[PDB]
């Protein structure tokens, strides 16, 4: 009766930035996901392929916990087929995806008089990234044609911008968490089942 | 990568960079206006500084892409409002000198005083001392005094500074290639590159001049009867045939006839509709109020009021030390920060005032989806417009009976409702010529046809020709006396103030068809009305992403400025005003003054 350390990636002091989003592995545990789902805190919770509704009597091989950042504006780009710079630049999600997003409102938590500047997303970059893909590189951007020498200037922006989130901002900008859960079917011992 | 795809990229940063360092600027400012201290003044000089200094540096880098090399016009809107070199265009000498010139005549304007004659120690400013005088004295002598005495005292400190202020000008004009700096102002009415909708510079002159000329009927009956009424008042003042003096129009300058009414009104006998007394019989605050104007804008369609609306804005009077800037506004901080300040009291005013500031907001959140430098009005008589036309719907006494303020009892005769006609044309119809003719003598000063030894001799012919206005004191050249009022002296354009004029009741004529409202204009309210919600919101989210005329277009179905709703709007008090006039002299010489 081994518990899935789900409180560590929901309750986390500080989440992650969208560009570099924490990914916690999950195995060998039980999961209680109708906990979650029949909670009433979240803002948003949509599943794909897998159904919310009491499907915790499944096994999954791992479980994949990605968590990060954005304003509340950006939390429909977290989902299959969706364009935009969270979706193209930091956090992209497969065609195909078989799991759940979790999404609340973190004003109380992120937001901060003067401005919380502490999470940063990607701005710009070459090409979109593969579903799963993580870029956390800080090279500057070439817009021109001319190099950058690492420095920025004329054509020569920093790929990275930060959220300046303020608890005074409207609710699309305001900062909310967001907690995305991938399951994996391998031919493979399945060690993730949860009652 | 082209000169384009470069534009877009520095555009997306310049973007990110803009929302927070402008919020923070707003958010800085709207903590000295609620909460005044000097911590709070430095503060939002600190904030505003970065946020010019931030504008300045990419002012400079956007001149690096050249608009000839970009076709988008949506990108090329953007980079041509950051490219504005504005001031910058000339040597750092003169805009030096320049700023220093506009900062000595907005601190002339705004620490002028007048001492009256005998006591040098009771000294009255232009507010609230002499304001007071030109709005509620009925003394010929009072209200000469403070009409010549601005003019003389602060007027003439004005005159120097004004003459140094029209060179600089335009050279920074001629310097960004306009004909000068009057043509540089025309310039927010400007399209170009769409087919269909296109404006030039020139274009304007021609449709403010071809809709004064349908004006000229309406103002000339209006000046007729309110000559009349005053004749009666001052018989030894006013000539049949003359045109009125200029201190006796209801403020400093004759801006506007308001506060003739006392002496004008038709049937003096007939109360007005104010709906205080049942606001404060049903114990009414000022929540109550902003409610009630949220839920007019809920029944034709938009969105209700954002929860940070609620929790942010101060809707009263903070009171007992903490002091603030009671003038109403409309704040768009940005980051969908949407507020609003008024230190609102329980009165009718109020009431429509607070209608008309949450038509800002709904201006304001309706374009927040645009790109930064495109939210705005689709021009500069715009936003104005929209507010206004609110107001419009909100005192009328059908919308007062929906809301059970008005007595079900109280039913509009045609006396009350000529009453009601008067008032208004008194400040919306008598404007119109005073606000033309001040534009067309600043256009004429900066286009170079009035030579500075004849500014004051070529500013009273106008007055006395196109308005109807005489002055009672001969003025030399060592008056200045258009820079006596706030917008001249602190560069400001006024031209919006026609155009918005005839845009509100252009956007209410085409709401109210929307809305199928039956009988006169004047009587409509827009409540309830999806249809015409939807079609006021088709503008408003263009923001300034569309041609203005494209903009007009969505809500009236007409590409250009049009006179024919404000004379729809006014026709009932036109044809009460014409039968008036039947045994009076209608028109003015402009040989008489009363100075003889
Ligand atoms: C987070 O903490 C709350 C309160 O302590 C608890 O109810 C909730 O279950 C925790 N989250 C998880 C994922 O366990
Ligand atoms: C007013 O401003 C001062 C600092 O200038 C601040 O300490 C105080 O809390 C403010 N008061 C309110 C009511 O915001
Ligand atoms: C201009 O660019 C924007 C974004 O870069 C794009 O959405 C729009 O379709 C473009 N317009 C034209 C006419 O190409
Ligand atoms: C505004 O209306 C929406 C429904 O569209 C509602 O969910 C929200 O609570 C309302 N907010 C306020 C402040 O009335
Ligand atoms: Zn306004």
């Amino acid at each position: 009766t081994n518990l899935c350390p789900f409180g560590e990636v929901f309750n986390a002091t500080r989440f992650a930035s969208v560009y570099a989003w924490n990914r916690k592995r999950i195995s060998n545990c039980v999961a209680d996901y109708s906990v979650l789902y029949n909670s009433a805190s979240f803002s948003t919770f949509k599943c794909y392929g897998v159904s919310p509704t009491k499907l915790n009597d499944l096994c999954f091989t791992n479980v994949y916990a990605d968590s990060f950042v954005i304003r509340g504006d950006e939390v429909r780009q977290i989902a299959p087929g969706q364009t935009g710079k969270i979706a193209d630049y930091n956090y992209k999600l497969p065609d195909d995806f078989t799991g759940c997003v979790i999404a609340w409102n973190s004003n109380n938590l992120d937001s901060k008089v003067g401005g919380n500047y502490n999470y940063l997303f990607r701005l710009f970059r070459k090409s979109n990234l593969k579903p799963f893909e993580r870029d956390i590189s800080t090279e500057i951007y070439q817009a021109g044609s001319t190099p950058c020498n690492g420095v920025e200037g004329f054509n020569c922006y920093f790929p990275l911008q930060s959220y300046g989130f303020q608890p005074t901002n409207g609710v699309g900008y305001q900062p909310y968490r967001v907690v995305v859960l991938s399951f994996e079917l391998l031919h493979a011992p399945a060690t993730v089942c949860g009652p | 990568s082209t000169i384009e795809e470069q534009a877009k990229t520095f555009l997306d940063k310049f973007n990110h960079e803009a929302e927070d360092l402008f919020y923070q600027s707003s958010l800085a400012s709207w903590n000295y206006n609620t909460n005044i201290t000097e911590e709070n003044v430095q503060n939002m000089n600190n904030a505003g500084d970065k946020w010019s200094a931030f504008l300045k540096e990419q002012s400079t880098l956007a001149q690096m892409y050249p608009l000839q090399e970009i076709q988008n016009l949506t990108v090329k809107l953007q980079l041509q409002a950051l490219q504005q070199n504005g001031s910058s265009v000339l040597s750092e000498d003169k805009s030096k000198r320049l700023n220093t010139i506009l900062n000595t005549m907005s601190t002339i304007y705004s620490t002028g005083k007048v001492c009256n004659p005998d006591n040098p120690q009771e000294c009255l400013l232009l507010e609230p001392g002499l304001n007071e005088i030109m709005a509620n004295s009925l003394d010929y002598n009072e209200r000469l005094w403070a009409w010549e005495s601005w003019r003389s005292e602060v007027g003439k400190q004005l005159r120097p500074l004004y003459e140094e202020y029209v060179v600089l000008k335009n050279e920074m004009a001629r310097a960004n290639h306009y004909e000068d700096y009057g043509d540089y102002w025309r310039g927010d009415y400007e399209v170009n590159g769409v087919d269909g909708y296109d404006y030039s510079r020139g274009q304007l002159i021609e449709d403010v001049e071809h809709t004064f000329e349908e004006i000229k009927p309406l103002y000339e009956h209006l000046h007729a009867y309110v000559r009349a009424k005053l004749m009666n008042a001052y018989p030894s003042y006013i000539s049949p045939i003359g045109c009125l003096p200029a201190h006796l129009l209801g403020d400093m300058w004759g801006r506007f006839w308001t506060n003739l009414y006392s002496l004008t009104v038709p049937f003096g006998q007939k109360p007005n509709i104010d709906v205080t007394d049942a606001m404060v019989d049903q114990a009414w605050d000022a929540q109550r109020i902003f409610k009630e104007a949220e839920k007019f804008f809920v029944s034709v369609g938009l969105p209700n009021m954002t929860q940070g609306f609620w929790e942010n804005s101060m809707l009263t009077d903070p009171g007992n030390v903490q002091k603030a800037v009671c003038h109403p506004t409309a704040w768009d901080l940005g980051k969908g920060d949407f507020r609003i300040l008024m230190c609102t009291k329980v009165t009718m005013d109020d009431f429509l005032t607070a209608h008309h500031e949450m038509g800002h907001i709904q201006y304001d959140m309706a374009y927040a989806a645009q790109p930064f430098l495109l939210r705005n009005g689709a021009n500069e008589g715009f936003h104005e417009a929209v507010g206004e036309i609110m107001s419009l719907s909100a005192a009328t006494p059908k919308h007062l009976k929906s809301i059970g303020l008005l007595s079900p009892d109280f039913q509009e005769d045609n006396e009350t409702e000529i009453n009601f006609l008067l008032k208004q044309a008194l400040t919306i119809v008598g404007t119109l010529p005073f606000t033309y003719m001040l534009e067309k003598w600043r256009w004429m000063v900066f286009k170079g046809e009035i030579p500075k030894d004849q500014w004051m001799k070529k500013w009273w012919e106008m007055k006395r020709e196109i308005v109807g206005v005489v002055e009672p004191v001969p003025h030399d050249e060592t008056y200045c006396d258009p820079a006596s009022l706030f917008h001249v002296s602190n560069d400001y354009s006024f031209i919006r103030y026609y155009t918005r004029t005839l845009y509100q009741f252009q956007f209410q004529e085409a709401l109210c068809q929307a809305a199928k409202h039956e009988g006169p204009l004047h009587k409509c309210d827009i409540s309830n009305s999806t249809e015409a919600g939807q079609k006021l919101f088709n503008m408003l989210r263009l923001g300034k992403s569309e041609p203005w005329t494209l903009a007009l277009e969505n809500v009236v179905g007409a590409k250009n400025m049009n006179v024919r709703p404000l004379l729809n709007y006014f026709e009932p008090l036109f044809t009460w005003l014409k039968d008036q006039n039947k045994n009076s002299f209608v028109g003015w010489s402009t040989d008489w003054s009363p100075y003889a």
